[PDB]
């Protein structure tokens, strides 16, 4: 959850 | 004609069979040597073995995993439903490499689907005519040896040089077709010299 | 070393083409895929559906052979390479969105490289059962490692986004510690981590590479303190 | 280690000569004893043969690297 929420921070 | 059609395909079983073994492939010695005679006696062709029955399946020395097929076409100009009965073999034996030659060309709406289906299945279109010789034996062509990209990079530091510097060689011309190279490689070429005896060159294959 | 001697060997004989012992040797065809590996120092997924296939063709009252299979991926060269391996694909998974649980591929370089690490048990005592793997490596350990990296990314696509006020934010360099609990507690995560350390000084990351330095202190087996990753 | 040769090519003669006849007829120090000359060329020529001329060579090596010559290191042929 933790990665994912890293991955659309990346995204953004 | 009958007894011209085994003649040429015997040429054209030499001819792929010293190709392969240039690339680097495991070919035997005997089918190096093989005949015209020895050539109908492991089988006359017409109304007789087929494009389909030709077909030969060879490994790689460096690597037993990679193996590479060599396709003949029972039709004169080879349609999609051949393409598509070729890769799905391939497919069945889990292999990328194949080599299909053409009776005396082939279809444009193939050569697209070759085009497109590369990297899944690398294919190479080869016309009979330009097969029926082993082009690399003749006089004036010089000997070519593919380089490895340790070779590449220990060149390219030796002289601090890029790829962008080197000469080039058209991917489309038929000694790199008769290799089998793609972009990205690069060629050592000895020839003779009447002035220095040995001269070593490197074409940048495009 | 003496392992990798052996491989050398049977490669040796495989270069002689000895049918009666490349014929013979059940590793033989396992040992194609090792060398077209080993000399790349990666497992593509050719090769690694062809292991996975030769594990597979082990029959019963025969496991003997997977002893050997273990000493043969007991070469360390053969663990650089699976470590490289699955270091690499925790890099380019981290594109596609893909947690190393949803990732087959890996698993099966999870499951090699488990067989292999025990080499030394199975040698000892006839072992012909497969090492199990951890959860927490699944869940917590590679996806701490995505974290660090993602992180690092997203603080370099800000770096190259202009606009940046005076006494910027540094990279979070707090390190949880149940990556490092992992590292001196699995020999598994804890070499993947020393070859993720590895890579990350390639990439020569000051922050995260600090970050991590804490924690490598105490490891398992004092494989941080070994010669292979200290060489490298 | 300057991997270029230690020869003086002719265009590097003829560049070296020119720049330090020259530099002699602007009044420069002559940094061997002549002998009742006044051409700066035979002077040059004289310098040269003594190896005795300030000048540092440059040789830019085609990757934008360069080597640094000094004209008594080369080989004056």
């Amino acid at each position: 959850e933790a990665l994912q929420k890293k991955f659309n921070k990346l995204k953004k | 004609d009958d007894e011209e059609e085994t003649y040429r395909l015997w040429k054209i079983r030499k001819t792929i069979m010293q190709l392969c073994h240039d690339r680097g492939y495991l070919v035997t010695q005997d089918e190096l040597d093989q005949t015209l005679e020895e050539f109908k006696a492991q089988f006359k062709p017409s109304e007789g073995p087929r494009r389909t029955d030709l077909t030969v399946l060879v490994a790689h020395n460096d690597d037993p995993t990679d193996q590479m097929f060599v396709f003949f076409p029972e039709e004169p100009k080879v349609g999609i439903k051949t393409i598509k009965v070729y890769c799905q073999r391939m497919q069945e034996e889990n292999i990328t490499r194949a080599l299909i030659v053409v009776q005396q060309g082939m279809t444009p709406s193939a050569k697209q689907s070759l085009v497109d289906m590369a990297p899944k299945y690398i294919l190479e279109q080869f016309l009979q005519q330009e097969l029926l010789i082993n082009i690399t034996e003749h006089e004036l062509v010089p000997e070519h040896v593919v380089m490895t990209k340790e070779e590449v990079t220990e060149l390219l530091a030796r002289y601090k040089l890029r790829e962008n510097q080197l000469p080039r060689i058209q991917a489309g011309d038929p000694v790199a077709r008769y290799f089998g190279i793609k972009r990205g490689q690069v060629v050592k070429i000895i020839r003779p010299s009447e002035t220095a005896g040995r001269y070593i060159t490197y074409r940048l294959v495009q | 070393h003496y392992c990798t001697l052996r491989a050398e060997l049977l490669m040796s004989l495989h270069d002689l083409d000895v049918g009666e012992i490349c014929t013979v040797d059940p590793c033989h065809k396992f040992t194609w895929c090792l060398d077209a590996c080993i000399r790349e120092r990666f497992v593509d997924s050719k090769r690694a559906r062809e292991l996975q296939g030769f594990l597979d063709g082990v029959k019963k009252g025969q496991e003997q052979v997977l002893g050997d299979l273990s000493m043969i991926l007991c070469d360390p060269f053969a663990i650089n390479t699976l470590a490289l391996s699955t270091v690499r694909h925790l890099q380019e998974l981290v594109g596609q969105e893909t947690l190393p649980r949803d990732s087959p591929d890996l698993l099966l370089l999870l499951r090699l490289l488990a067989l292999g690490q025990g080499a030394w048990d199975m040698i000892d005592s006839q072992v012909f059962k497969e090492p199990k793997m951890e959860v927490e490596l699944i869940t917590r350990f590679l996806p701490m490692l995505m974290s660090f990296l993602v992180d690092d990314y997203t603080f370099n696509v800000d770096q190259k986004l202009p606009a940046e006020e005076k006494a910027p934010v540094s990279y979070p360099n707090t390190l949880p510690e149940s990556f490092t609990k992992f590292l001196q507690e699995q020999r598994m995560a804890c070499e993947v981590g020393l070859y993720y350390v590895l890579h990350i000084t390639k990439q020569r990351n000051k922050n995260a590479l600090l970050r991590l330095l804490p924690g490598l202190v105490e490891t398992f087996g004092d494989l941080a303190f070994g010669d292979i990753f200290l060489h490298l | 280690k300057r991997i270029t040769t230690p020869y003086m090519t002719k265009y590097e003669r003829a560049r070296v000569l020119g720049t330090r006849a020259l530099q002699i007829a602007m009044c420069a120090p002559v940094m061997v004893e002549l002998e009742g000359e006044t051409d700066p060329l035979l002077i040059a020529m004289k310098e040269l043969k003594a190896r005795k001329i300030p000048i540092i060579i440059r040789r830019y090596l085609p990757d934008g690297s360069y080597e640094d010559w000094g004209v008594d290191e080369l080989i004056i042929s």
